[PDB]
């Protein structure tokens, strides 16, 4: 993906799961999970961004 | 084909026997034609039965059923043995007899039609019960058509012979004999 | 692109012209939800049955059958008159012409042009040109028939009779 | 006392069928009007302020609309805006 | 958990075809199409007939009549073989 583009998040666990956030940032380093996406809902902790991967997260 | 305003239908095979190619309402694209074949020379074969027997009755009577039927009768005759058999009569069980005898033979040839339509050796319509061997041995002549036309004309003059002493008293010898 | 039959609303993508009855008329967008092969399918089936049913309103009138003489012409009276035997035995009827219908549709849905069960007997429409008229007459006659049906069934609940009687007697209002 | 006859004959169509008719009218009105307002409320500046603060001129707008809810929901249906796939719509993990 | 034990002949039967596979009819893996659908037909005829013989039940049945009753629904099952055994082309 890219900084910017709307994203449906494929992480089974997650409070946004299939639902859809925008990516603010991804690192380049070594990093397990270096997609930052930010939503609108916020979860049951009150958190509106999350760290992921790339095969749960596909562009819309 | 018999009428030209009419065409033939092309599910119809020309080479099969007894194809005058008169199907003018083209009824053969609506069932299997194998099915169709057979089912046309079993109605031939028992409509032949039933038009000389309806002769037959009339010039001949086996002893003693004059007592069990009345002396002139043709579907009357099946009531008047039912009504025995129905009755208790040991005697007038000859329908049950008929039945039986021909349910049988039905159920053992049942697989032949089935197998025939799944492309099996036998063709529709022979069960090689030819036991004289004299008609149809070695090249055979035209009785091949002959039962086929026979066994039509048989199918329409059962239907002459029954509608008739339906509306009249008459017998098939009586109402030939005499015409009002 | 508009619709023929509405002028002022667009033209439905579903339906198009190739299709036999087509006038551009479906305001709530049925074909958009549904597959237009089977609402075409669904179409002519109650189109062939409703044709058949409109007819049979007005044939008894004319001529029972022998056997059923007796039996009264207005339609509804004669639906309870029938044994339920003779029900049965047209059901077990329209049952096995339906088992045609269901292999066609499920098994073999995509192939073929709709309401095509191979009923050609007298081999007509094999020229595409005449198809085309034989095909648009019978899904119009069908849609005809559909409003034809239904206006003389709920007619002959108001006035007991078939509708050549009714036009007999001319009590054609509720009175 | 009176009793009601409900298994649907005409004759005592008034107690129920007709009385149940008028209500699904009314309920769908308000169904109707609720969600055209919610749907337009999320494309507002803050979507939850439109919820606690309503846009009374707009929620009016939406109110005289609910007249014709069931042809506009059913064409809302057909034309597949009523209804939403099963993969945009979160679910537990199972 | 631990291994589910099966009566000895037993295979597998999971079907995504059109049809099942013949085996599904046991003893009747063998019998043509048109054999069940004749036997369907029978069945259903004679079943039909027997029944019908004994609505009024009394207490006095004719046996026959009552085992013969039991074809109408073993016809169902006949036509169900019989619609198979078509589907797998026997
Ligand atoms: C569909 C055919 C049919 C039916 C339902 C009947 C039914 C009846 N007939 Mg009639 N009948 C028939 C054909 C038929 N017949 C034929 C073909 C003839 C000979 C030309 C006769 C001659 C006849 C006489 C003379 C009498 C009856 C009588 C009767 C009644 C008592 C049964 C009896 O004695 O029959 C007897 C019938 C026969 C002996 C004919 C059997 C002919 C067989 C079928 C020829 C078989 C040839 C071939 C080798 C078979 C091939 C087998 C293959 C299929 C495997 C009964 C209502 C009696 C009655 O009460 O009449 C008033 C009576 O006296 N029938
Ligand atoms: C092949 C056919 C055939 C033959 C050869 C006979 C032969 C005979 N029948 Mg007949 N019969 C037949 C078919 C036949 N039957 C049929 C199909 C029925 C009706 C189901 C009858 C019903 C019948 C009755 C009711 C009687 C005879 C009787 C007789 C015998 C004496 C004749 C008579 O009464 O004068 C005679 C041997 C009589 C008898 O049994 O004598 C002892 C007698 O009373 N027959
Ligand atoms: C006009 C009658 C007629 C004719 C020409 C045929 C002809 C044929 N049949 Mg068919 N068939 C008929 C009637 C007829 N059948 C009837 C009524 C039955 C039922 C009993 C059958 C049952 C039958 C079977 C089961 C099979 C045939 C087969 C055959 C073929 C080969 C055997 C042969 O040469 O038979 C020649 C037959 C005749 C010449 C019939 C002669 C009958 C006599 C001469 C006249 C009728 C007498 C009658 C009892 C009444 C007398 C008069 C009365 C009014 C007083 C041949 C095409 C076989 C086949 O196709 O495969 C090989 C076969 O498997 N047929
Ligand atoms: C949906 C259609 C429908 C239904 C439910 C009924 C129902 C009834 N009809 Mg009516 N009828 C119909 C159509 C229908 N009919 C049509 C189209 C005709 C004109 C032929 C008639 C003519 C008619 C008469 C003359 C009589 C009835 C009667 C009756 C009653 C008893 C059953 C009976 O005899 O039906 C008969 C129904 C038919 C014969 C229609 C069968 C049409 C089949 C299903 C389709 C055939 C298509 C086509 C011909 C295929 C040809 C193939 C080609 C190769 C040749 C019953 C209430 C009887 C009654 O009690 O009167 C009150 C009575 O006497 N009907
Ligand atoms: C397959 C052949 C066949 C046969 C043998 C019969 C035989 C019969 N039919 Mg059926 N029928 C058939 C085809 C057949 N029908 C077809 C193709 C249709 C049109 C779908 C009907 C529609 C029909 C009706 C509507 C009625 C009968 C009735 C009857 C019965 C007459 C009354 C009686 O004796 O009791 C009789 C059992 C009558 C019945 O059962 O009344 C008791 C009756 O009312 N039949
Ligand atoms: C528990 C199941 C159940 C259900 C679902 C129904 C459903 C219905 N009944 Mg009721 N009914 C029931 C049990 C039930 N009934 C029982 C147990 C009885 C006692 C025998 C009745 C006695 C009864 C009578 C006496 C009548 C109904 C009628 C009706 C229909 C009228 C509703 C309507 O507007 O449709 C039809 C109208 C439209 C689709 C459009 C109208 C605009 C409806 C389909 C009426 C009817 O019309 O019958 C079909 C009627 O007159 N019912
Ligand atoms: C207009 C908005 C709206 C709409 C379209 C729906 C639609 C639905 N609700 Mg929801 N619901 C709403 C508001 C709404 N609800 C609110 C505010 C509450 C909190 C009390 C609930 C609580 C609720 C529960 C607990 C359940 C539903 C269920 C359902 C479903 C079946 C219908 C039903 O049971 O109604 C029931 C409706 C209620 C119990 C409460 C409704 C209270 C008012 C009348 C509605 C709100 C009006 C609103 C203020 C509109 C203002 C518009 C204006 C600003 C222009 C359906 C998905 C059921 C479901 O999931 O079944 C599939 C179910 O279990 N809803
Ligand atoms: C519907 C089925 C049916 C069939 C398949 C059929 C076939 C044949 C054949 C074919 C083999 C011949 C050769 C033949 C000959 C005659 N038929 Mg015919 N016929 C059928 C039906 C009726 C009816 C209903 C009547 C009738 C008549 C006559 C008379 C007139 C004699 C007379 O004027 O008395 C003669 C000569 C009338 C009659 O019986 O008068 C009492 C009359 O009522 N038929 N018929
Ligand atoms: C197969 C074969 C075998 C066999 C065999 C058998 C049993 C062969 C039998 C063949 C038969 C029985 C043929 C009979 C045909 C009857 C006809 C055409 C009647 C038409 C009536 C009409 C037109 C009429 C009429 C009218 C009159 C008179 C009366 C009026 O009231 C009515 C009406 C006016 C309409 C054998 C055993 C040889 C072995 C061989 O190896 C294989
Ligand atoms: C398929 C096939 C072929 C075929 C075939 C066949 C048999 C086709 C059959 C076609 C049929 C039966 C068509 C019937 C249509 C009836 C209509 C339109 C009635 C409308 C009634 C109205 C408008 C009304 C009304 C009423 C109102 C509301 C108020 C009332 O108070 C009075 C009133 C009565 C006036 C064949 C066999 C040739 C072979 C071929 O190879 C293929
Ligand atoms: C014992 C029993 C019963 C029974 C019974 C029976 C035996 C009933 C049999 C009934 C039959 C055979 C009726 C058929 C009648 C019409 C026919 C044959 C027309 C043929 C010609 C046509 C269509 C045209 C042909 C043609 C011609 C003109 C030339 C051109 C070409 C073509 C168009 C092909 C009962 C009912 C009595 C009751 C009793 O309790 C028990």
């Amino acid at each position: 993906v890219k900084r910017g583009s709307k994203v449906r998040i494929l992480r089974k666990e997650s409070y946004w799961y299939q639902d859809i956030g925008t990516v603010a940032t991804i690192d380049t380093s070594g990093i397990r999970y270096p997609v930052v996406v930010r939503f609108e809902k916020v979860s049951y902790s009150g958190v509106n961004t999350n760290n992921f991967s790339l095969d749960e997260v596909v562009e819309v | 084909r018999a009428v030209p305003f009419a065409p033939a239908p092309d599910c119809l095979p020309e080479n099969i026997p007894g194809y005058m190619g008169f199907d003018p309402l083209g009824l053969s694209t609506l069932c299997n034609v194998e099915w169709l074949r057979e089912a046309e020379i079993k109605h031939c074969r028992v409509a032949m039965l039933a038009a000389a027997g309806s002769i037959a009755q009339d010039l001949y009577q086996f002893p003693g059923v004059e007592k069990i039927v009345g002396s002139a009768k043709m579907t009357g005759v099946h009531d008047k043995i039912l009504a025995a058999a129905s009755t208790g009569d040991y005697k007038a069980q000859a329908m049950s007899q008929i039945l039986f005898w021909t349910s049988f033979l039905e159920i053992v040839t049942l697989p032949a039609v089935f197998e025939t339509m799944n492309g099996g050796p036998r063709k529709p319509g022979v069960f090689f019960f030819d036991p004289l061997g004299l008609g149809k041995g070695d090249k055979m002549g035209e009785m091949e058509l002959k039962e086929i036309k026979n066994g039509r004309l048989a199918m329409i003059g059962v239907g002459g012979m029954v509608h008739h002493y339906l509306l009249t008293g008459k017998g098939p010898i009586q109402f030939l004999s005499g015409i009002p | 692109e508009m619709s023929e039959a509405i002028p002022f609303m667009p033209k439905p993508a579903n339906i198009d012209s190739s299709m036999p009855g087509y006038a551009g008329f479906d305001p709530l967008g049925f074909t958009d939800y549904y597959s237009a092969k089977w609402m075409q399918e669904a179409e002519i089936k109650h189109g062939r049955v409703c044709m058949l049913a409109a007819l049979g309103m007005v044939f008894p009138e004319f001529a029972k059958f022998p056997q059923f003489a007796s039996f009264s012409t207005n339609p509804l009276e004669a639906f309870y008159q029938v044994s339920p035997a003779g029900w049965g035995q047209i059901f077990l009827f329209i049952g096995v012409l339906e088992t045609f219908s269901y292999e066609k549709s499920f098994y073999n849905f995509e192939g073929g042009a709709p309401g095509a069960l191979g009923f050609d007997p007298l081999r007509m429409s094999s020229n595409p040109a005449s198809a085309k008229q034989y095909a648009a007459a019978e899904v119009r006659n069908g849609r005809l028939a559909m409003i034809g049906f239904s206006g003389m069934l709920h007619h002959a609940i108001v006035s007991k009779q078939g509708p050549i009687t009714q036009i007999v007697e001319q009590n054609f209002y509720p009175k | 006392l009176p009793h009601l006859i409900t298994d649907g004959r005409w004759t005592h169509s008034g107690e129920f069928v007709i009385p149940g008719l008028l209500f699904l009218y009314v309920a769908g009105w308000i169904g109707w009007v609720g969600r055209s307002y919610v749907l337009f409320a999320r494309t507002a500046d803050k979507p939850t302020e439109k919820e606690i603060i309503i846009d009374v001129p707009v929620a009016l707008s939406f109110v005289s609309t609910g007249f014709i809810w069931p042809f506009s929901a059913f064409k809302e249906f057909t034309s597949g805006n009523l209804i939403v796939p099963a993969d945009e719509i979160t679910v537990s993990p199972r | 958990f631990s291994p589910v034990p099966s009566p000895e002949g037993t295979k597998e039967t999971y079907w995504e075809t059109k049809a099942p596979s013949s085996d599904v009819l046991g003893i009747g893996a063998g019998v043509s199409s048109g054999n069940f659908a004749a036997a369907s037909v029978f069945a259903a005829l004679v079943g039909g007939y027997c029944t019908g013989q004994v609505i009024p039940l009394t207490v006095e049945p004719n046996p026959l009549f009552l085992a013969g009753s039991f074809l109408l629904p073993y016809s169902w099952a006949l036509h169900v073989a019989a619609w198979i055994q078509k589907n797998n082309g026997k």
